[PDB]
Formats: structure tokens, C-alpha cells, sequence
């Protein structure tokens, strides 16, 4: 349902790591099939080969807490020189950041160790994932 | 204009009314001008209060976002406050 | 270009921003229409610091890369009770507890 187009139209990018993150690329292949691509250090950039029509998205390569492209959360090569794709983080809620911040020093097997209600232990579990971020998405 | 956010701990923080009313907690709590806070202390409080000016200055802007910072020693209870004020 | 701040006197913390280029008495004016005190009732400081009342604030420190809105500088005040002022007093927020076993 959301897949790349195979339009086999050549496209140069220009991957902006403008966040302070280790960005994940992901290329969502003909099928829908989340493809990672190789990693961008914070504040480095990329000339990669796209093709018009094809879907990215990008997470932080460690967490997968996800993060915007020219202020969005899908990016779409279009026509040609090179497209930017300026990667940042969003303006996380207060709880979600509070959520990466406490899953990033607690070991997912010690969530339950922590004095919190049960519902919070529930929202620690409940880690990033590109797959619930794409269904859906509609 | 302004409102005050009182901590468990008697600390009042004086912030714009607007920057207050982006927690929907906040908005019922005042409908003075007073909330007071039982349960957040006012190391916690401190924090909540730069996430809403963080918050208006970041939000629908084209600038490059820096990174919301929390000290590990604050992180369980201003989760706690976050998750009560839906933030 | 807005600087973020904390005007801090005892118990109370006003979160404001202001230009670099307003004036220490434009800054006395905004506290005035918060906590109703005349600007002459009122010290700014910058730590131990008294601050001038025609400085700007960026001479007086308080710059884009100081008074982020995430983490704001700190502005003392101190209020004049009669004729004589108050000493600069900050009461310290709360402290947070140790770091749990696992963390
Ligand atoms: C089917 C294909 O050739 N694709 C799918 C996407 O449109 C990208 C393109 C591709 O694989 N191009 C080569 C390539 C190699 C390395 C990268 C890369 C390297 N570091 C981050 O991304 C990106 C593109």
C-alpha cells in the first residue's frame, strides 16, 4: 500500500543528517519491504542514487525513534541538480522523549524493576518500530 | 497573560498563559491563574516549563531542531509529570 | 534575536524571553507588569553581579547561544523593601533522589 514506484527514472539525493542521531535510511522496496541502508553519522551528508517516485524514511539508527525529511516523515526523489533530503529531529512530546531517555539507561529486561505504574512500563516496552509506523499510515 | 505553576515543594513558576495551555491537564486544571502541583517537585516543574517554551520556539519551524536534554536523575520523574500532564 | 530567561527571586521563577538588543529597564518593565513592583523597587542581577539599567542584555551576557529556550540563563532579582534593598536571595530548586540500581 505504500510501496516505491519502479520507474527506473534516475535521481540524485543528497542525504542531510542536520540531527544529532546516527540516521537509519529505509528504502520501502516494490513490495513495501522496509530495506535499511547504509548509516549517516550526526551532521554528515550523502550523494546517493534514487530513482523518482521510490519512498524513504529514516530513524535513529540505534533506538529507531523516527525523524523527519524536509519536515515530514516520507521522502520522494522527484525530478532532477541533486534533491535535499534534510533529515532533523521533530519536537518530540515531553513523554516520548522522557520514554528514549529512560529506555536508552534501563535494560529492557529490568523495565519492571522501575517504581512506575504499570501503563508506563507498558509505553517503555512499546519501542519505536518501522513496521507500526507504516500500518498505518492511511 | 501569565500564569503560576506552584511545586509540591512551594516553588511558583511564572510562565505565559499560551506556553501553559499546550498540556490539555493545564488548560482543565485553570478553567486565579494558580495550579498547584502535589505530586511535582520543582526540579521537575523547572524542566516542564523550558519543554513548553522549547516546544513554542521549535514547533512549525524550518531551523535546525536541537535535541530536548534530561539529566538521567530527573528522566523517571519528569516521565512521571509528562505522562499526567500529556505532554 | 530572543534570549531566553529566568528572572529568579527566592521561591518565584518568571519564564520570559526579551531581544538582546532590549534594554536591564525594559526587562525591570516586564517584571513589573508580573509581579507589580516598580522598576526603582527592583536589582537585576547576572550571578553576584548588579546589572546597569541602559545596558542591553547581550552586553550584559545573555546571547542566542546562553539563553537557549531549553536551557534559559538565569536572571537575579532582588526587591527594595522600604528604602533599602533586599541581599540577593535564590532558593535552590529540590533535589533530585539517587539513581535508581538500574540506571
Ligand atoms: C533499486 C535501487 O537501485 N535503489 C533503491 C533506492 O532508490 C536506492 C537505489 C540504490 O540502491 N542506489 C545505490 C545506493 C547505494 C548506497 C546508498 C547509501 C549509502 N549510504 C546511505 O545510502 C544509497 C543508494
Amino acid at each position: 500500500v505504500l510501496r516505491s514506484v519502479n520507474s527506473r527514472e534516475p535521481s540524485q539525493v543528497i542525504f542531510c543528517n542536520r540531527s544529532p542521531r546516527v540516521v537509519l535510511p529505509v528504502w520501502l522496496n516494490f513490495d513495501g519491504e522496509p530495506q535499511p541502508y547504509p548509516t549517516l553519522p550526526p551532521g554528515t551528508g550523502r550523494r546517493i542514487h534514487s530513482y523518482r517516485g521510490h519512498l524513504w524514511l529514516f530513524r535513529d539508527a540505534g533506538t529507531h525513534d523516527g525523524l523527519l525529511v524536509n519536515q515530514t516523515e516520507l521522502f520522494v526523489p522527484s525530478l532532477n541538480q541533486p534533491i535535499f533530503a534534510n533529515i532533523t529531529l521533530p519536537v518530540y512530546t515531553l513523554k516520548e522523549r522522557c520514554l528514549q531517555v529512560v529506555r536508552s539507561l534501563v535494560k529492557p529486561e529490568n523495565y519492571r524493576r522501575l517504581d512506575i505504574v504499570r501503563s508506563l512500563y507498558e509505553d517503555l516496552e512499546d519501542h519505536p518500530n518501522v513496521q507500526k509506523d507504516l500500518e498505518r499510515l492511511t | 497573560m501569565y500564569v503560576k505553576l506552584i511545586s509540591s515543594d512551594g516553588h511558583e513558576f511564572i510562565v505565559k498563559r499560551e506556553h501553559a495551555l499546550t498540556s490539555g491537564t493545564i488548560k482543565a486544571m485553570l478553567s486565579t491563574n494558580e495550579v498547584n502541583f502535589r505530586e511535582i517537585p520543582s526540579h521537575v516543574l523547572s524542566k516542564v516549563c523550558m519543554y513548553f517554551t522549547y516546544k513554542v520556539r521549535y514547533t512549525n519551524s524550518s531551523t535546525e531542531i536541537p535535541e530536548f536534554p534530561i539529566a538521567p536523575e530527573i528522566a523517571l520523574e519528569l516521565l512521571m509529570a509528562a505522562n499526567f500532564l500529556d505532554c | 534575536m530572543d534570549v531566553f530567561l529566568m528572572i529568579r527571586r527566592h521561591k518565584t521563577t518568571i519564564f520570559t524571553d526579551a531581544k538582546e538588543s532590549s534594554t536591564v529597564f525594559e526587562l525591570k518593565r516586564i517584571v513589573e507588569g508580573i509581579l507589580k513592583r516598580p522598576p526603582d523597587e527592583q536589582r537585576l542581577y547576572k550571578d553576584d553581579q548588579l546589572l546597569d539599567d541602559g545596558k542591553t542584555l547581550g552586553e550584559c551576557g545573555f546571547t542566542s547561544q546562553t539563553a537557549r529556550p531549553q536551557a534559559p540563563a538565569t536572571v537575579g532579582l532582588a526587591f527594595r523593601a522600604d528604602d533599602t534593598f533586599e541581599a540577593l536571595c535564590i532558593e535552590p530548586f529540590s533535589s533530585p533522589p539517587e539513581l535508581p540500581d538500574v540506571m
